[PDB]
RNA sequence: UAGCGCCGGCCAACUCCGUGCCAGCAGCCGCGGUAAUACGGAGGGCGCGAGCGUUACCCGGAUUCACUGGGCGUAAAGGGCGUGUAGGCGGCCUGGGGCGUCCCAUGUGAAAGACCACGGCUCAACCGUGGGGGAGCGUGGGAUACGCUCAGGCUAGACG
RNA sequence: CCUGGUCCACCCGUGACGCUGAGGCGCGAAAGCGUGGGGAGCAAACCGGAUUAGAUACCCGGGUAGUCCACGCCCUAAACGAUGCGCGCUAGGUCUCUGGGUCUCCUGGGGGCCGAAGCUAACGCGUUAAGCGCGCCGCCUGGGGAGUACGGCCGCAAGGC
């Protein structure tokens, strides 16, 4: 079992001759609080179905961040199109200083004290996607030696 | 200022039995245990999704109410304790629980915060010889809180101390029910602590 | 006419590595050999030669890539991941070693010509001395 | 023993169409085509045979996929001799990631052979047995050998990756090891053990694809002679 | 002595009644047309509390003047194009200078504030002392990679 | 006839002479204007014929200025590859224009298409980059107001900046 906290739900339409039919998208993570994240983004025609789906899909694509005292190795700079987020790690004991989007996806890595900026545009999906793109990205001294030492 | 009164209001409303009011909240009649919906009209209905600022103030005001402490006396201690060197939660809990009136009450001269407050506030308690009059004074590690002559007799203090003897007090805390004083040994810390507080939300409240 | 050679031969190293180049050819000064040794030192490249072709004297530097991973995309991440010519000819920033950089945390690294030579940040804070920040490379 | 059989008609193949990533292995250029260097060809041979020998007795299934019409039946003799599952006709979308919905077709092949031999020839009408014979034959077409070992796979042999895009994409993204034979029309990066050599020449396809059915037989243990392409070849 | 704001979202806290595109609300989105969680009242709640609100002004959010930190095909943005003055920028090896740069001890960087300790007012606000930065800028010495310039050379730029 | 640009080859000479460039100066379609000339077609305006409710339009007949020449001004444009210039790097295939070669090729310059990585909001661009860079220049900072007004400068004026 995960954590499993959702993002955004947006309730996106398709125009049918007659009505307009909807779509219930949903963007959840799943995080066990150990340093594994999951972006899910279930489109389903009903909610919860949206939530299960999203859930399915995030415990489907894992990525494993590498922690050190319940934050982050280096600063990052990452970017998704026009979205781009960095994320500058923290002296632990500062909190999650981050947005609600990225907020929760870094609380749900366990991380403690992080230190963010949503710049660019800041679209719940596209800065969960830069996220996901960040924490995969993040390597430690250890994974970088070892890339050096030939 | 103290905000006033109604205290198993805010037992209820954040979902924890935060002791407030003392014997009562530890007796059989708490309306925390028995009913452990938040008051209001609606209350015991479902839970409104809290939000990601809702979850962050809720548990800040678990924080406060608490320690009782007024917001911008709270906040200052929190802009103080962020200048202040060391892991900033598990220094910003031992500055909480360093005023006089959580010292006192943590050395159990009362069943409560309030009822502490009343003790540091009308001249009870005496700091390292002579009374000190504020609910507000820290107290330095290594200072012995006592009670002086004119309230050592005291009924209330005499059942407080009835009530806590063979207590136990903290560990970075004494005690010393022969004299009725206690040595403030050190500052606590949340693995010290019995809080039902995450601090680190309280920390994320104040970068807003 | 390469306006910074520096610039020139870090994007070579950049636009080879992009490309998983075995090689590259950049051409061959004293500066950029003492860069490319900085950067052998601290084990992102696998060195350096002398190479001709009709009188130009180079450097061909071997890159050094990661392990094929596992999963979709499987090209090898890069040791020089970034790489970034700070001191640019239209802003020649200098530091002192009271505003060195730590370059992300210490994984990454910043060239820096100092006046004792051309050091790496851990040997600018080191040494004393600051210099003309040449490239962060991380 | 090996090169002395792969320099007959098994390497030299498609001009002007290459994918220059494959230029580790390609050797000249004459009458236009790109012919490949066998040296390095057999190292890479042993570097796939080493891998298959191992994750072949480990317990582990190789996947067999060819589409062209000139890998097709040397596929399906040649895949089905070691237990291992195949794909002789048209690959479908996802018969690896959608595995779990690919199994309920491969459960209505094995309760339609329920229907096959059954007392559902005298009752359940001949309009429904038209119905259902068209439903056999479309799904025991295109899903015949995709139906041995009942598992996600342990490694597939791709007989062409540029016709087979969306297999090696698939098993790159499950994490499968693609092995795949490959002429200078595809990339060796998206391909875990290549095996580099023609694709379309009948003797190109089946005699390495034989000598590795081979290696995984005797991985098995008792090795019996392979199958015959010369048989009405010529 | 306890009040003031707020309860559609942003923004924490929701029902009833009265109103019926009216009266009104508003910071934006917008609510109001007869079931209004958006207006008026009551209940309840939330926030803060001897304060709470509003206004104006400023900074932040605003990476929305982007040095750190933006762009220019179509979104706002390539000058109609060339030649070219000022400018800005400048290939490779060598040598001095030490002008930019960097370093070192000082000289100043007043006090007050800011920062850190430690103290006095019952604590705190304040206030006292001590200590440390402190950009700069002068002075003296050193460093010479890079930027500089003078001298020497080269041929990968450019021209013939 | 006079003359510019550009490319190849040889690697012959110079020895960094380079690149970009605010203001300048020059060129700058088509329309327009001036002074003459020329006027066959076409053709704004204009006149008619239908058309249509109306038709100042499409359609048709006519028809001037203009289109044309020379000199001289104007100086805008969807002056567009809506992509400033130069240089360096980063898979390729194509036919196609030119250049060389003891030439079923291979190298140089130019004009497109399909595409690697990368980019991008996407469309798509993709060694002729909208990739990676560096230098320099111009420009943008919500739309409308408004490219208007005022002033200045230029112009014969329209009008431009
Ligand atoms: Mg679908
Ligand atoms: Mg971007
Ligand atoms: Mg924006
Ligand atoms: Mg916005
Ligand atoms: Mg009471
Ligand atoms: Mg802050
Ligand atoms: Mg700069
Ligand atoms: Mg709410
Ligand atoms: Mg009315
Ligand atoms: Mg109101
Ligand atoms: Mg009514
Ligand atoms: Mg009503
Ligand atoms: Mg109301
Ligand atoms: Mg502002
Ligand atoms: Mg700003
Ligand atoms: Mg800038
Ligand atoms: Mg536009
Ligand atoms: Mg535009
Ligand atoms: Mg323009
Ligand atoms: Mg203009
Ligand atoms: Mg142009
Ligand atoms: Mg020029
Ligand atoms: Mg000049
Ligand atoms: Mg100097
Ligand atoms: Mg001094
Ligand atoms: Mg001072
Ligand atoms: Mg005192
Ligand atoms: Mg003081
Ligand atoms: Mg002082
Ligand atoms: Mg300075
Ligand atoms: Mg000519
Ligand atoms: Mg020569
Ligand atoms: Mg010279
Ligand atoms: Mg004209
Ligand atoms: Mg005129
Ligand atoms: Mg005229
Ligand atoms: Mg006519
Ligand atoms: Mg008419
Ligand atoms: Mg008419
Ligand atoms: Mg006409
Ligand atoms: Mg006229
Ligand atoms: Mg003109
Ligand atoms: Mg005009
Ligand atoms: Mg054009
Ligand atoms: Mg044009
Ligand atoms: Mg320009
Ligand atoms: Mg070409
Ligand atoms: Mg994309
Ligand atoms: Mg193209
Ligand atoms: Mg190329
Ligand atoms: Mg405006
Ligand atoms: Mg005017
Ligand atoms: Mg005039
Ligand atoms: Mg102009
Ligand atoms: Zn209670």
């Amino acid at each position: 079992d995960f954590e499993e906290k959702m993002i955004l739900i947006r309730r996106t339409a398709r125009m049918q001759a007659g009505g307009r039919r909807f779509r219930f998208g949903a963007l959840v993570v799943v995080g066990d609080r150990q340093g594994r994240v999951g972006l899910g983004f279930g489109k389903a025609p009903e909610v919860p179905l949206a939530v299960q789906k999203a859930g399915y899909y995030a415990r489907r694509n894992m990525v494993e961040v590498p922690l050190q005292n319940g934050t982050i190795p280096h600063e990052i700079e990452v970017e998704f199109g026009a979205s781009k987020i960095v994320l500058k790690p923290a002296a632990p004991g500062t909190g999650v200083i981050a947005g609600a989007v990225p907020r929760a996806i870094l609380e749900l890595a366990g991380v403690t004290d992080i230190l963010t900026k949503e710049l660019g545009s800041r679209n719940p999906i596209n800065i969960a996607y830069a996220t996901m793109e960040a924490l995969r990205q993040l390597r430690t001294k250890a994974d970088v030696e070892r890339l050096r030492k030939g | 200022g103290r905000y006033i009164g109604p205290v198993c209001r805010l037992c209820r409303r954040e979902g924890v039995k935060l002791y407030l009011k003392g014997e009562r909240c530890y007796s059989p009649k708490c309306a925390m245990e028995r009913r452990p919906y938040p008051p209001g009209q609606h209350g015991q209905k479902r839970a409104r999704r809290p939000s990601d600022y809702a979850v962050r103030l809720r548990e800040k005001q678990k924080l406060r109410r608490i320690y009782g402490i007024s917001e911008r006396q709270f906040r200052n201690l929190f802009e103080e304790a962020s200048k202040k060197k060391g892991v900033t939660g598990s220094v910003f809990l031992g500055l909480l629980e360093s005023r006089l009136d959580n010292v006192v009450y943590r050395l159990g001269f009362a069943v409560s915060r309030r009822q502490a407050r009343q003790l540091v506030r009308h001249g009870h308690i005496t700091v390292n010889g002579r009374r000190v009059d504020l609910p507000s004074y820290r107290v330095r590690p290594g200072d012995e809180i006592a009670v002086a002559e004119k309230s050592r007799n005291l009924e209330l203090i005499r059942q407080n101390l009835e009530a806590m003897k063979g207590r136990k007090v903290g560990p970075w805390l004494s005690l010393d029910v022969e004299g009725m004083k206690g040595k403030f040994l050190r500052l606590p810390d949340r693995e010290d602590l019995a809080l039902p507080v995450n601090e680190q939300l309280v920390i994320e409240f104040y970068s807003r | 006419m390469l306006t910074d050679p520096i610039a020139d031969m870090l994007t070579r190293i950049r636009n080879a590595t992009r490309v998983y180049k075995e090689s590259t050819d950049v051409p061959a000064s004293r500066f950029k050999e003492e860069i490319l040794r900085i950067l052998a030192r601290e084990g992102f490249i696998k060195g350096y030669e002398r190479v001709d072709v009709d009188g130009k004297p180079y450097l061909r530097v071997y890159l050094k890539y990661g392990p094929r991973r596992q999963g979709p995309d499987p090209r090898p991440e890069q040791v020089i991941h970034h790489i970034r010519r700070i001191s640019k000819p239209g802003r020649r920033v200098y530091v002192g070693v009271k505003e060195i950089p730590r370059v992300r945390r210490g994984l990454g690294i910043a060239i820096l010509s100092t006046s004792k030579g051309v050091l790496t940040d851990r040997e600018a804070r080191k040494l004393g001395v600051g210099g003309e920040l040449i490239c962060e490379v991380w | 023993v090996k090169e002395l059989l792969e320099a007959g008609v098994h390497f030299g193949h498609e001009r002007k169409r290459w994918n220059p990533k494959f230029a580790r292995y390609i050797y000249a250029e004459r009458n236009g085509i790109h012919i490949i260097d066998l040296q390095k060809t057999m190292e890479e041979l042993e570097r796939t045979f080493r891998f298959i020998e191992d994750l072949a007795m480990r317990g582990g299934t190789i996947l067999f996929v060819g589409t062209k019409k000139q890998a097709q039946d040397i596929v399906r003799m040649e895949a089905e001799r070691a237990g291992m599952p195949y794909v002789n006709q048209r690959w479908l979308g996802g018969m690896l990631t959608n595995f779990k919905t690919i199994s309920q077709r491969v459960h209505r092949l094995e309760e339609l052979e329920a229907l096959f031999a059954s007392p559902e020839i005298e009752e359940r009408p001949k309009k429904e047995q038209v119905r259902l014979k068209h439903e056999l034959e479309r799904l025991q077409k295109y899903l015949s050998g995709f139906r041995l070992l009942k598992r996600l796979p342990d490694a597939i042999f791709v007989v062409d990756p540029t016709k087979e895009a969306i297999a090696v994409r698939e098993a790159r993204k499950l994490f499968i090891p693609v092995i795949a034979l490959a002429d200078t029309d595809s990339d060796p990066d998206l391909v875990d053990y290549i095996i580099p050599g023609n694709d379309d020449a009948i003797r190109s396809i089946q005699l390495i694809l034989s000598r590795a059915v081979d290696l995984i037989i005797q991985a098995r243990g008792g090795v019996v002679e392979p199958s015959p392409s010369y048989a009405l070849v010529q």
